[PDB]
């Protein structure tokens, strides 16, 4: 049939009267407005503090027409001023200066929100400067995790609100412009800010993006400030600046702390650095590229002696010249090249030893490895000591440090252990299966493999490689996410082939040339135990385990076919399926990396490139044997900031003017100013 | 402005006697340089990279950052459509030869290759877009098969 | 040193008064202009047909500001207008009107562009109308390689500029509003001309782009007319027009032979196509999948029973059934699926023959299977009778249908061809390589592998696969261009490596169990001919080929490490870099694709749901046993046109006024607008 419609929710209607005034509001007629008032004043037809159906009443269609002749007639009619400012700072116009001066139950802003906090979230510095001429204040919010404050325990009471307070505080708090006008030092405060801000966007779940946009504002203002910087002089002043040595740049160091990529990526920032690691390499990078090759190989040939000056001499032309950031990394990274060699000797066996002395005497090669080894220990120690174990434990190549170093440990301990017992000489193959000799050479295998492997943060040094190492650490993080699944689906058909298959196990002897398992001539017992079970899956991976292994010897035909059509699934569903997703996954990664990629890259970088404009460093073979200084620094500092953030509001506005469209408000503007326009002509021509 | 631009001639910084024009040409303002150029101007050389004079020497040694940005800004100026047009005997040839000029630089000053490469993809589209206002091939014949050596 | 700035494309400056006269047009001061232009005539001190540096005279100068009361004033006085009809329809006035009825180098237009050509270049429908009214027309293009007119045999007077006069004739005549006002069939010309457009898109390279814009403007065009009815009687009159039966979707077909994949997709037309697919049972799309699923079985089975009645009595109510459509698609298809299971049959022992019979006699099974393939050759010969070769030819599966077809015949004649000369019973061992009876049975499972992949054709009729195998078959294209890479690098290795290796032959017997080549236990001489060579690498990319192929026997280690180089360089070659390239470009046209495999599976489906509505159609086994009319008709499609023209005209201006922002010249003209009101108020207030 046909549905009736009716407004279920009604609401109170406005008069004839009433109508025409708002009318005339939006039209801008100053004279009906006026005269309406009068004539309310006198014969009480009309409610002056009435409401349009949307709500808005004369005073806020006049402030969204940006009218203030007729707010100010309003205004003197006394009409109710409620959130009007509200409204005029959103709109964000002069006549929040007209309201402030006027001083003395529907809103589209919650109850929390202040004018100085909607000021700060439209980011507009002129008005917000002129709130904060006046005492204003923004709360502060407590601490992340401060339930010891019972008004943190408020959360049990409306916890929504609880929640969106405290967003819209830190939405102000994270404005560039209040921090512009209000921080002491304006890079700082972003930079600690965006760090809460991140903390919060993890403990907060929900709102987490919001925290998470805020922080990046807050990132962004901070390099849009040193981008600001016009000369050397201040950029020096900005980012060797220590709040309270100087010269050590300290500014940039409490950025790297705060992961400020973006600010630690900028280009006149990396230029500085440049020139403190090529020093004493006058256009390094100009020099032609072999030329660049010629001078690395030599002086990385010459590291020994140059490590030998500076432990002889201090403070000599040689004993100088290690001390060079770029120097450093060469010498550094050639011994640490120099001991891969020396590992690669020992593949060579050029040092032959038998194979039948258990605990040999440590060959000619390997004494040469100790003292390296050595000295990658203490060093380690001396970064966990210097750095503290937070520091050290946050870098995951320190792991891979930590994990080869040890290996290189134990591998000694066994030797030695091997040589004062098993003093004498038995047939290797006598040897218990854990012989120490035997347990050694593994391990140090398995070192030489982590050693060579930990090159890969050099790459980092390279522009090419680096980006690329960088990358892929990140799509590293996925892949452990994609693994965890895949080990499942192992479990789970590794459990039940092994339930099928258990229950024909052969022996070794049985088995030809007395081998069993999947890695024998013939392949045997490949699912007769969960250990080997695990193996064959994984080998299968690879199509290395062959499907004769899936057939038991007394030929039981539906058994083996269920044991098949098991191996077949996980096959199915490891290499069609669960690989393949793999790829997809990573492609959306590589191509969400890719756009950040190169301020990863110089991040990384930096850190490296800082690490060795330190003072505490020798290769590792030889490693082992006022207040008103303040006062002046900080008033250079404030002046510089000064200039900054002057020349950066500026350019924020001029973007503004010229690479923002029109939106309909606009256009609503401007049909109000003909339209007031023609009726104050009509009157006065009338 | 334009018409202040006028009134004031009737009547950041990395200069002031040619930054005037180094302005008019990032403004890509063929009216503005035209009236600028009526007076006779000379931007000075970016000097090479490879300098070590106090020529450069020591001005990289007081401000690099300056230097650096004064030798961008004379670039892009010089890389502006407009000033190639009113200045360039052969329009085309200056967009290919200062094309590879931005390029290398790019390759030096690794810091503002983004910079340096957007003039270069500049002055290349301003070669194609000059071409694409061939009509006839008679036309096209004299701009195709013409030298610049005698 | 310092660079020189000269300028040297020196040009004359315009004098004082000149340029303040120029000035008052751009700020509309009538009066202003007004006296300038009195006082010239008399004074004679300014050119008031002076030009900007910018090529702006004053009437350019006012049209673009859209003063038509300076454009008189001008106009008026002697003022050059040259060109100035043609600005004033690039920027779409239509003070056209004005310049038109007046009548009394560098130019930024081609000295071809004919008013009516740029107004049609601009698609406006009034300005259009405007000029077309007088007498109008716009040069034949002659058609595509139209060499033989020594007219154009003359392009080498002037290429570009031919070139360039046909792009803007086309430019012109396939403009939407031209195609409205001027032509009979609006919809037909559109096809056509989108055709034409897209063919010399292939013949001028250059241009390609701008040609096939154009198509694909006249395609829209089309649609969007299309889109514009309102009634089912409206759909019809269009769809079943025949330009010169009627009532035979005639412009459906002609749009599927013209490509005009969007007009067949459109909403409405598959609405109707629906219908008269689905006749016979109403609601079926209301009804359940379960009971349609029913309803399709019943009917496939009882596809014997309803293919005779019609035979017996078409106009038996069965008879009847067969007839609608849906029902056809049903039975042929059930019909092909019997086919299919007979072919199975013929691989068991269901009739159990003999197997040392040279020269068998035909088997049940294979007698069975005779009327089908004689059925679906005879449904090809009248395709192509029906179709013209042309038709046949260019569809896909007519290639496939033609290979199995010619395989199933070859497969008899061999059959035959072994009943006589072969009635002995040798062991199969005996039989020779080419023993006809060992070609007929491979010739049959080639043929049954064709015939099974047939039925990917069905998949366009269901709603799910139907768009997957379109996209599938898109991609198909992209790898074929692949394959022709990866083939010169197949043919250069191979060539390589026979060339080393052909010496190192072995004859079979040498070879352990006389066998010799790559499906030997022992892969060997699998590099000696050059047809194993080619094979061996094929079959290396599956991982197949084993690594002992490489060596030779004589042991040669210098020629066996060349070959395994060369081989390993292949496999990298194609297995890590081609594959993984194919990949990736793989990834992107699915994302493509992906966008249109709607328009692009619909289409699909129409030719197929088109194929039955056609009337000659029984399933392959029983297969073998007025000008007064065409004037109404086509007032009626001239009713229907005009309606649907007008509803596109009015369409697309509100979508042109209610989707686009307001360019800097909009703004220009307000000001200029204001600017005049101003003076002119100030005058008269002073
Ligand atoms: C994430 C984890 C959830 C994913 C869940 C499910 C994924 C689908 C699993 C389907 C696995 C069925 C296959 C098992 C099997 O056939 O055993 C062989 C066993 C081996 O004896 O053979 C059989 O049991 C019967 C012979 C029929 C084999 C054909 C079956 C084809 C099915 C699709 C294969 C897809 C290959 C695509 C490669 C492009
Ligand atoms: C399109 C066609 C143009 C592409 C052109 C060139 C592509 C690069 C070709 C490089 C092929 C060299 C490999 C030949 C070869 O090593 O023979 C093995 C042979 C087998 O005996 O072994 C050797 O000759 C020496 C042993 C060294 C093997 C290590 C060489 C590694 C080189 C890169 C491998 C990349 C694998 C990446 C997988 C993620
Ligand atoms: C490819 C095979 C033979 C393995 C070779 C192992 C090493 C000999 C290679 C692998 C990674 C290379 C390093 C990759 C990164 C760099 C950065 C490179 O510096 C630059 O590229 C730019 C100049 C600068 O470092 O400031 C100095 C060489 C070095 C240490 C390379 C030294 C030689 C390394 C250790
Ligand atoms: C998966 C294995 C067992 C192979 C099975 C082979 C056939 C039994 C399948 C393969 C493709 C199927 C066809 C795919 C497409 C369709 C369209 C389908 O129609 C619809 O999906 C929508 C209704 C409509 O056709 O109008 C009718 C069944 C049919 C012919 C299917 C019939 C059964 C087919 C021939
Ligand atoms: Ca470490
Ligand atoms: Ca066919």
């Amino acid at each position: 049939d046909r549905i009736p419609l009716q407004i279920v929710r009604a609401e109170t209607e406005l008069s004839a009267e009433e109508k025409a005034f708002l009318s005339a509001v939006e039209k801008g007629d100053y004279a009906t407005v006026k005269q309406a008032l009068q004539e309310a004043e006198i014969y009480y037809n009309v409610n002056i503090n009435c409401m349009d159906p949307l709500g808005r009443s004369a005073l806020l269609i006049a402030i969204e027409n940006e009218n203030l002749e007729i707010m100010e007639l309003l205004l003197n009619h006394s009409v109710y001023v409620g959130d009007a400012l509200l409204y005029a700072i959103r709109k964000e116009v002069v006549g929040a200066v007209e309201l402030l001066l006027s001083y003395r139950q529907f809103s589209e802003f919650t109850p929390d929100i202040t004018p100085i906090m909607l000021a700060a979230h439209t980011n507009n510095y002129e008005i917000i400067k002129l709130l904060v001429q006046k005492r204003v204040t923004i709360p502060r919010p407590h601490q992340i995790r401060c339930n010891c404050v019972e008004c943190v325990s408020s959360s049990e009471v409306d916890s929504l609100r609880h929640s969106r307070s405290r967003l819209n505080i830190y939405k102000a708090l994270a404005s560039p412009s209040l921090i512009a006008l209000s921080s002491e030092d304006p890079i700082l405060t972003a930079f600690r800010l965006g760090w809460e801000l991140k903390e919060l966007s993890k403990v907060e779940n929900e709102f987490k993006a919001e925290y998470e946009e805020l922080s990046q504002q807050c990132k962004l203002f901070a390099k849009d400030l040193l981008d600001q910087a016009r000369s050397s002089r201040e950029l020096e002043i900005i980012l060797n600046h220590r709040d309270d040595k100087y010269h050590d740049l300290a500014k940039l160091k409490v950025a790297i702390k705060y992961h400020q990529k973006e600010f630690v990526a900028q280009p006149n920032c990396q230029q500085l650095l440049a020139t403190l690691w090529y020093d004493g390499f006058p256009g390094w990078r100009r020099k032609h590229w072999v030329v660049k090759l010629l001078t690395c190989m030599t002086i990385g040939f010459l590291f020994p002696m140059l490590s030998i000056a500076y432990l002889i001499s201090p403070r000599s032309n040689l004993g100088l010249f290690i001390k060079k950031p770029f120097i450093k990394f060469i010498c550094h990274t050639a011994s640490y090249l120099t001991f891969l060699f020396m590992l690669l000797l020992a593949s060579q066996h050029i040092v032959r030893t038998d194979l039948h002395v258990q605990g040999p005497p440590p060959t000619v090669v390997e004494w040469m490895i100790l003292p390296w080894v050595l000295g990658f220990i203490w060093g380690e120690i001396k970064e966990m000591w210097d750095g503290g174990f937070t520091e050290y434990i946050h870098d995951w190549w320190n792991l891979m440090d930590f994990a080869m170093n040890s290996l290189y440990l134990a591998t000694i301990s066994l030797k030695i252990v091997a040589y004062v017992k098993y003093n004498g000489s038995r047939p290797r193959e006598e040897w218990e299966m854990w012989h120490p000799t035997l347990i050694a050479e593994a391990l140090f295998a398995i070192s030489n493999i982590l050693s060579s492997l930990r090159l890969i943060s050099l790459f980092t040094a390279n522009s090419h490689l680096g980006p690329l190492q960088i990358s892929l650490g990140r799509m590293l993080l996925d892949i452990l996410k994609f693994l965890f699944i895949y080990c499942l689906v192992l479990l789970a058909f590794a459990n039940g082939l092994n339930q099928l298959y258990f229950y024909y196990e052969t022996r070794a002897i049985d088995e030809p040339n007395n081998c069993k398992g999947i890695r024998c001539e013939k392949q045997n017992n490949a699912f007769s135990t969960l250990f080997e079970t695990l193996q064959s899956l994984f080998w299968s991976v690879f199509g290395l385990l062959n499907l004769y292994v899936t057939n038991v010897k007394a030929r039981h035909e539906f058994t083996e076919f269920v044991g098949a059509t098991m191996f077949g699934t996980y096959n199915v569903i490891s290499l069609v399926v669960l690989l393949n997703m793999l790829i997809a996954m990573m492609n959306n990664s590589y191509q969400l990396i890719a756009d950040h990629a190169d301020i990863e890259w110089k991040f990384a970088r930096t850190k490296l490139w800082m690490s060795y404009f330190d003072e505490g460093g020798t290769l590792p073979p030889p490693f082992n044997i006022r207040h008103a200084d303040s006062l002046i620094q900080n008033q250079h500092y404030q002046e510089v900031i000064r200039n900054l953030v002057k020349r950066y509001v500026a350019a924020m506005i001029r973007n503004s003017k010229t690479n923002e469209g029109l939106t309909e408000e606009n256009f609503k503007e401007l049909k109000q100013d003909i339209s007031s326009f023609r009726y104050e002509v009509l009157d006065l021509l009338g | 402005v334009v018409g202040a631009v006028d009134i004031l001639l009737n009547h950041y910084s990395t200069t002031m006697d040619v930054a005037p024009v180094i302005l008019a040409a990032h403004r890509n303002n063929y009216e503005i340089l035209t009236m600028l150029l009526k007076q006779d101007v000379s931007l000075p050389k970016p000097h090479a990279v490879g300098c070590e004079c106090t020529l450069c020497s020591a001005k990289n040694k007081k401000d690099s950052l300056r230097h650096s940005r004064f030798r961008l800004d004379i670039y892009r100026c010089l890389a502006s459509p407009a000033l190639i047009m009113l200045t360039e005997e052969d329009p085309i040839l200056r967009a290919f030869e200062l094309s590879a000029d931005l390029k290398e630089l790019s390759l030096v000053e690794v810091e503002f290759r983004n910079d340096y490469e957007e003039l270069a993809r500049q002055c290349k589209m301003f070669a194609k877009d000059l071409l694409a206002q061939a009509r006839n091939s008679r036309e096209l014949e004299v701009i195709l098969n013409h030298t610049s050596s005698d």
